[PDB]
RNA sequence: GAGGCCACAAUAACAAAAGAAAAA
DNA sequence: GTTTTTCTTTTGTTATTGTGGCC
């Protein structure tokens, strides 16, 4: 009695004309008996040679064919919910649907298209062929609209009861309500009755499963979830594959075990090698992995979402450009937790790298509850004040507060806005080869001094900062530097922490060290006395 | 009776992803558009329709419906401009006083051709994904797509018709839901011709600032005045200058350089030459001049650009080739990403009146957080093009010197 | 008839995107 | 001279492998 759904071919396509291999005599045999039942109670239909398609048996028949000529349809529950969405309920039960695809009938001119062939034993006369009229398993459109038919179906039981609220996933159906586990009881009858209206079975009260409920891997209860206990294997020699499966647990983990780190496991996975290459553990490796089983011998559980009060988010910087968070809304009762991994660009400064965190952490909240958390942030309220104000980027952290949970974020170093007096005005350049990557790099200063390096296998960029490490490695505790590289001008403004090149954290340790830097940029080929000077010494080798 | 519409051959229909909204936004969106489908509007729709356009929930008093079919209108882009564009009226700009009311329950009573209805189809979420998302299609005209004014035009003019006779020096011209209305009357008759109108159209079903375009002048570049000058200053005015011949082409900076002879103290005060100072004052009646050489090209998108500038402060350019800036300008101030919104807001306003386009921005921002928060503040009923860029340094540092108004 | 599909992750690849910059 | 090659602070894609699942 459901109303079929007009189902089309994507456009300019015909269906399935695949051939149909011969099979077992004892598989031959088991099929018939199969497909007879099924045509007894109407699934399928016996048919003739009107019929041109074909599909072959393998779910029972194998419609890859079919699903690449199949129109596409709307997402059908895109994502998953998480558990730490979900609200707390004191009744839960999970009714499975069972004869759920065999339910629903498949519209009419498009059965036509699911045409499959029986064959005889000896194969010189012709098989038994039948085609769908219900949804058939493994059909590309069969899920959209099972659930589509079951959305319409829950539809009125849902109006005349409001606090039940009911989950449809897959074949599934989880019902929750905070009535008595009696008038519980009372109202699952009464959902079975109104399914089984429509040719949907489900499990009577003494078949129904008792909460915990398994469900994606998560252990559902009706306060607490859980997952289930994540074993990484101790193992003397690791695989590039065994590395592969230990991020993976890992990464899964991440959810409700804080402070989870993959970093250093993910350094070993960089070099392409097969499967089977045995990859040697770095220490730093070693270490993280130790550190995460130690992390998953702790029992944990997240609580649900209690939609009447605040959420909380809390952020640690848990290492080398690695962070990690926990969501809450009452001080030890963490709803979930997660990590990460960032490094987007080369030159990354962690004040924005948290907020970057921040952003991540903002768009899923929407996801999961429906609005944005507020903030526990290890940045100083003016520290990260200054770096904004100066950045040319917008952002926005709509509320959060600083939390003294070292190491707390900070700008290593702040760069003058006007030049120093009585510091040594240093003129910087370099310049490299075109083709020999032979390059030079040095500077004078309105003192006398002057130096020059050679450098090899470099680049003109590279160069041009090496100049600027030259400058402040040779100078005092305040200096100007005056150089005709816009790259990397824009490099050390950046205040970088951390970098891909190991040359640009020298610098930044040097810039610590010094306590007045004003750096400036005049444009190369002009003629500007101090740079004119420098940009002869250092072209010299190759120009 | 219904337009026949359709997509150009090599066309899919729209396919778009929605982005996550808040809780809040969701409800609000199920209550809308019940109410719409209620009043034949807008109809549930099943699986086997395969498009998408993403819907919103924007602030424009109470809460009202924002459907984003930027994708759509590249995809009948030779319908409404080509077969049933509507011409620019160079005189709007000129106006002392142009407002613009909201036409937008005009489009709600028109059917919409069958045969397209499928492109419209739009889709509220739900939150942590536990239901499956209500979908719905368009039966009516809808509210932000360009293909709506083209139908409705027909008919619009026969609206305004009367109005045009009878004032005949106001120019009237549409944009989406929009109508731009330009007037030389006083802010007291301003206020009385703006009623006739309301009045007017309440007479066909369409329920219901702006004193700018003359005050929209180009600001010219204004050079530090010094009356000393350290090796420093003139460094950084040399390089501004000189990337600033990207636009202007007469400035020169060679008496410049020729004073910063040999390795100099940051700080040490050069006093200039008479030829120095000579360049130096021909810069600036270059930049004082309007710039030229630079003309409004049709077959060619505008762009606009803006600069975060310094605390509460944006500077922006609306061009269409690098360095030829058709405006430039500064809005000042809230949030960056508040004032960014209303500055996005502004420029597009601006733009329209100049040109009848809107310009594809270049926004200083990463696009998840764009994406989270400019709903939270935007107003208008359209939603340009825009992409998310970096700034180079040598740009703000350039605008900067812009002459603010007083 | 060499399992599809979903979320998440890591790795590899194209970035011919875009932007800026150097150098010839 | 305009078209090359280098980097990156903006966006995106197809493929694999792995974790948790399903049909
Ligand atoms: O909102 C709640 N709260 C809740 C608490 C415990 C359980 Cl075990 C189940 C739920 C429930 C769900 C679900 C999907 C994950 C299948 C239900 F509706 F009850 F099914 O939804
Ligand atoms: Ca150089
Ligand atoms: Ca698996």
């Amino acid at each position: 009695p459901i109303e079929t759904v007009p189902v089309k071919l994507k456009p300019g396509m015909d269906g399935p004309k695949v051939k149909q291999w011969p099979l077992t005599e004892e598989k031959i045999k088991a099929l018939v008996e199969i497909c007879t039942e099924m045509e007894k109670e109407g699934k399928i239909s016996k048919i003739g040679p009107e019929n041109p398609y074909n599909t072959p048996v393998f779910k029972l028949v194998d419609f890859r064919e079919l699903n690449k000529k199949t129109q596409d349809f709307w997402e059908v529950q895109l994502g998953i919910p998480h558990p730490a969405g979900l609200k707390k309920k004191k009744s839960v039960t999970v009714l499975d649907v069972g004869d759920a695809y065999f339910s629903v009938p498949l519209d009419e001119d498009f059965r036509k298209y699911t045409a499959f062939t029986i064959p005889s034993i000896n194969n010189e006369t012709p098989g038994i062929r039948y085609q769908y009229n219900v949804l058939p398993q493994g059909w590309k459109g069969s899920p959209a609209i099972f659930q589509s038919s079951m959305t319409k179906i829950l539809e009125p039981f849902r109006k005349q009861n409001p606090d039940i609220v009911i989950y449809q996933y897959m074949d599934d159906l989880y019902v929750g309500s905070d009535l008595e586990i009696g008038q519980h009881r009372t109202k699952i009858e009464e959902l079975r009755q109104h399914l089984l209206r429509w040719g949907l079975t489900t499990p009577d009260k003494k078949h129904q499963k008792e909460p915990p409920f398994l469900w994606m891997g998560y252990e559902l209860h009706p306060d607490k979830w859980t997952v289930q206990p994540i074993v990484l294997p101790e193992k003397d020699s690791w695989t590039v594959n065994d590395i592969q499966k230990l991020v993976g647990k890992l990464n899964w983990a991440s959810q409700i075990y804080p402070g989870i780190k993959v970093r250093q496991l993910c350094k070993l996975l960089r070099g392409t090698k097969a499967l089977t290459e045995v990859i040697p553990l770095t220490e730093e490796a070693e270490l993280e992995l130790a550190e995460n089983r130690e992390i998953l011998k702790e029992p944990v559980h997240g609580v649900y979402y209690d939609p009447s009060k605040d959420l909380i988010a809390e952020i640690q910087k848990q290492g080398q450009g690695q962070w990690t968070y926990q969501i809450y809304q009452e001080p030890f009762k963490n709803l979930k937790t997660g990590k990460y991994a960032r490094m987007r660009g080369a030159h990354t400064n962690d004040v924005k790298q948290l907020t970057e965190a921040v952003q991540k952490i903002t768009t899923e909240s929407i996801v999961i509850w429906g609005k944005t958390p507020k903030f526990k942030l290890p940045i100083q309220k003016e520290t990260w004040e200054t770096w904004w104000t100066e950045y040319w980027q917008a952002t926005w952290v709509p509320e959060w507060e600083f939390v003294n949970t070292p190491p707390l974020v900070k700008l290593w170093y702040q760069l003058e806005k006007e030049p120093i007096v009585g510091a040594e005005t240093f003129y910087v350049d370099g310049a490299a080869s075109r083709e020999t990557k032979l390059g030079k790099a040095g500077y004078v200063t309105n003192k006398g001094r002057q130096k020059v390096v050679t450098l090899t296998d470099t680049t003109n960029q590279k160069t041009e900062l090496q100049a600027i490490h030259l400058a402040l490695q040779d100078s005092g505790l305040e200096v100007n530097i005056v150089t005709d590289s816009q790259y990397a001008l824009g490099i050390i403004q950046a205040q970088p922490d951390q970098s891909e090149s190991e040359l640009v954290n020298q610098i930044i340790e040097q810039l610590i060290k010094k306590e007045k830097v004003y750096l400036a940029w005049v444009p190369a080929h002009k003629g500007i006395g101090g740079n004119e000077q420098v940009d002869k010494l250092v072209s010299a080798g190759i120009r | 009776e219904t337009v026949p519409v359709k997509l150009k051959p090599g066309m899919d229909g729209p396919k778009v992803k929605q982005w996550p909204l808040t809780e809040e936004k969701i409800k609000a969106l199920v209550e809308i558009c019940t109410e719409m489908e209620k009043e034949g509007k807008i109809s549930k729709i099943g699986p086997e329709n395969p498009y998408n356009t993403p819907v919103f929930a924007i602030k424009k008093t109470k809460w009202r419906k924002l459907v984003d079919f930027r994708e759509l209108n590249k995809k009948t882009q030779d319908f409404w401009e080509v077969q049933l564009g509507i011409p620019h009226p160079a005189g709007l700009k000129k106006k002392k006083s142009v407002t613009v009311l909201d036409v937008g329950d005009a489009y709600f009573s028109v059917p919409l051709d069958e045969d397209f209805r499928k492109y419209t189809a739009f889709t509220i979420p739900s939150i942590n994904n536990e239901t499956p998302g209500i979908r719905y299609q368009y039966n009516v005209l809808p509210q932000g797509w360009k293909g709506s004014p083209a139908i409705f035009q027909s008919s619009m003019t026969k609206i305004l018709e009367p109005f045009r006779k009878q004032n005949p020096d106001i120019v009237i011209y549409q944009y989406m839901d929009d109508l731009y209305v330009g007037s030389d009357l006083e802010i007291g008759q301003h206020r009385t011709k703006i009623e006739e109108l309301r009045q007017h159209l309440l007479r066909w079903g369409l329920t219901t600032y702006e004193l700018h375009p003359d005050k929209w002048t180009v600001q010219p570049i204004v050079l530090p005045e010094k009356d000393s000058w350290t090796v420093n200053d003139i460094q950084k005015l040399v390089g501004k200058l000189n990337w600033a011949s990207q636009i202007y082409p007469g400035i020169k900076v060679r008496q410049l350089c020729k004073l910063l002879r040999g390795t100099k103290a940051l700080t040490e005060v050069i006093p200039l030459t008479e030829e120095a100072e000579l360049e130096l004052a021909e810069n600036r009646e270059i930049l004082k001049e309007p710039v030229h050489g630079v003309y409004y090209d049709p077959s060619k998108d505008l762009i606009a650009e803006i600069q975060k500038q310094g605390q509460g402060q944006w500077t922006y350019q609306i061009y269409q080739e690098p360095f030829k800036n058709l405006k430039t300008g500064k809005y000042a101030r809230t949030n960056d990403v508040k004032q960014l919104t209303e500055a996005v807001q502004k420029i597009t306003t601006e733009s329209i009146v100049i040109w009848g386009k809107t310009p594809k921005f270049k926004l200083p921002i990463q696009k998840e957080t764009w994406e989270t928060w400019w709903t939270e503040y935007w107003q208008a009923t359209w939603v340009p093009e825009w992409e998310f860029v970096n700034t180079p340094p040598l740009v703000k540092l350039w605008y900067q010197l812009e002459k603010e108004p007083i």
